[PDB]
């Protein structure tokens, strides 16, 4: 029964059990059915005092639970410094990998917290480490708005990069970053990337409904009819979600009428369905 | 609304799945716990009827959105969230390529302080030395993007995106997805602009389990909108 009270001891923050459970025959090493020891839990909940009694207790340090994280996993993404750098001072392993291959400078990037970065670089977390998906951390900071965090990852140190889902940094300023769509194409981005669904940056600012981003993209030599493996085309998707400047521009710039998506739809029927009443009115004197 | 303060920190979870798929009746019962603030799932599924007849990767989407990282300035566009605790429902098509097709009918919702995913599938037109009933997926899986729409006249979200299993072999079986979601209860609910959540995910196992499992940790976050 005490593998069970130090858990539930070190998870309230109950430092008061944890040194009678260990002054008892508590292993202070206990894992529960998914591998947490109580130094997980401590870490996690933001237990300090419980953090330093395990470790001076022997707690291993490095306990990987089932989807392999470790304290530090858990106390980097909980936002825990004192207890990350404890963990750190006492042999924690800053670059052990979970499942996904996040290290602890991952989680601190991905969950927003500055000063775990800083503390995880200065104690030798490699920035250039990429998880089982290919981000590194710089990269997961940059695609949840951690721009301090970015920009001293990049700092701790090509326009046509591509993530295993085939996206482009046209592909994420394509959801209404103008400035910086006219700045990757000024420096020689592939505006006709495909990702991994065949979508274009066009289909992409075409479903956002950036009208800028749109006139940018035609204007540099868009594909206005891009459709390999999409299924649709920007002018199908600018009809389902009623852009009638996009479908204006679109046109303009030669989007065929008759393509079919898929499902044999035109872009008239999807406005049909969709209720888009001027769009497909216009769609009408093809 | 109010329901997304109810995922300010780590809430358990609880998945029922009683599935069908050519007959093949199965059940898969998973427990663990979600954190919408960092939008991280630590999940653990068993086959409760035994022997799984289809492989684990292709229940992952089937077997909780609402832990999808909103951050601060996108907080106006979770609709799954927003339709706690009487919760949502969330219906899918899922059709494989040259093969079946799976359908599900999920009623995400709480029951006291746990998030619990009750879900219904049916499998039909499966070939059985096909991918699906012949088990030729790898146990792994792969980054999607995940795009969200309101719906075609203001009442709930419609939701599409193409999951890529990888095949022993090489090749890959694609499963477009199809999914609308609904909510349960008459309350307020957040009708949001189109956007697109970036999932993760790592499926292994348990060495000490001995049943037919799935040991998954998920990362997802919802991106597109700023400023």
């Amino acid at each position: 029964d005490l593998g069970k009270k130090l858990l539930e001891a070190a998870r309230a923050g109950q430092d008061d059990e944890v040194r009678i459970l260990m002054a008892n025959g508590a292993d202070v090493n206990a894992a529960d059915d998914v591998g947490v020891t109580p130094l997980h839990l401590a870490a996690q909940r933001g237990h300090l005092e419980i953090v330093e009694v395990l470790l001076k207790y022997g707690a291993d340090v490095n306990a990987a639970d089932l989807w392999g994280q470790t304290p530090l996993h858990l106390a980097a993404t909980a936002g825990h410094l004192e207890i990350v750098e404890v963990l750190l001072k006492n042999g924690a392993d800053v670059n052990a990998r979970d499942n996904i291959g996040h290290t602890p400078l991952h989680l601190a990037a991905w969950a927003g917290h500055l000063e775990i970065v800083e503390v995880l670089l200065k104690y030798g977390a490699d920035v250039n480490a990429q998880d089982k998906f290919g981000k590194t951390p710089f990269d997961l900071a940059i695609d949840n708005g951690n721009e301090d965090i970015a920009e001293v990852l990049q700092k701790a140190a090509d326009v046509n990069a591509y993530d295993e889902v085939g996206w482009t940094p046209l592909h994420r300023a394509a959801w209404g970053h103008l400035e910086l769509v006219e700045k990757l194409l000024k420096n020689g981005a592939d505006v006709n990337a495909a990702d991994i669904d065949g979508y274009t940056p066009l289909h992409l600012a075409a479903f956002s409904g950036h009208l800028e981003i749109v006139e940018v993209l035609l204007k540099y030599g868009a594909d206005v009819n891009a459709d390999d493996q999409a299924g649709f085309t920007p002018l199908h998707l600018a009809a389902i979600f009623g852009h009638l400047e996009i479908v204006e521009v679109l046109l303009k710039n030669g989007a065929d009428v008759n393509a079919q998506d898929k499902f044999g739809k035109t872009p008239f029927d999807l406005a049909i369905d969709n209720g888009n009443e001027d769009i497909a009115e216009v769609l009408q004197k093809a | 609304s109010k329901g997304e303060e109810l995922f300010t920190g780590v809430v358990p979870i609880l998945v029922e799945l009683d599935g069908d798929v050519n007959g093949h009746k199965f059940s898969v019962s998973g427990e663990g716990e979600g954190d919408a603030t960092y939008g991280k799932l630590t999940l653990k599924f068993i086959c409760t009827t035994g022997k799984l007849p289809v492989p684990w990767p292709t229940l992952v989407t089937t077997l909780v959105q609402c832990f999808s990282r909103y951050p601060d300035h996108m907080k106006q566009h979770d609709f799954f969230k927003s339709a706690m605790p009487e919760g949502y429902v969330q219906e899918r098509t899922i059709f494989f390529k040259d093969d079946g097709n799976y359908k599900t009918r999920a009623e995400v919702k709480f029951e006291g302080d746990t998030l619990v995913n009750r879900i219904e599938l049916k499998g039909i037109d499966f070939k059985e030395d096909g991918n699906i009933l012949g088990h030729k997926l790898e146990y792994n899986y792969n980054s999607h993007n995940v795009y969200i729409m309101a719906d075609k006249q203001k009442n709930g979200i419609k939701v599409n995106f193409k999951i890529r299993h990888n095949i022993e072999d090489g090749s890959v079986q694609l499963a477009d997805h199809y999914q609308q979601n609904t909510p349960i209860g008459d309350g307020p609910v957040l009708l949001p602009d189109n956007h697109y959540l970036s999932t993760q995910s790592a499926l292994s196992k348990d060495p000490n389990e001995k049943r037919d499992h799935m040991v998954l940790l998920e990362f997802v976050t919802a991106a597109g909108i700023t400023l």
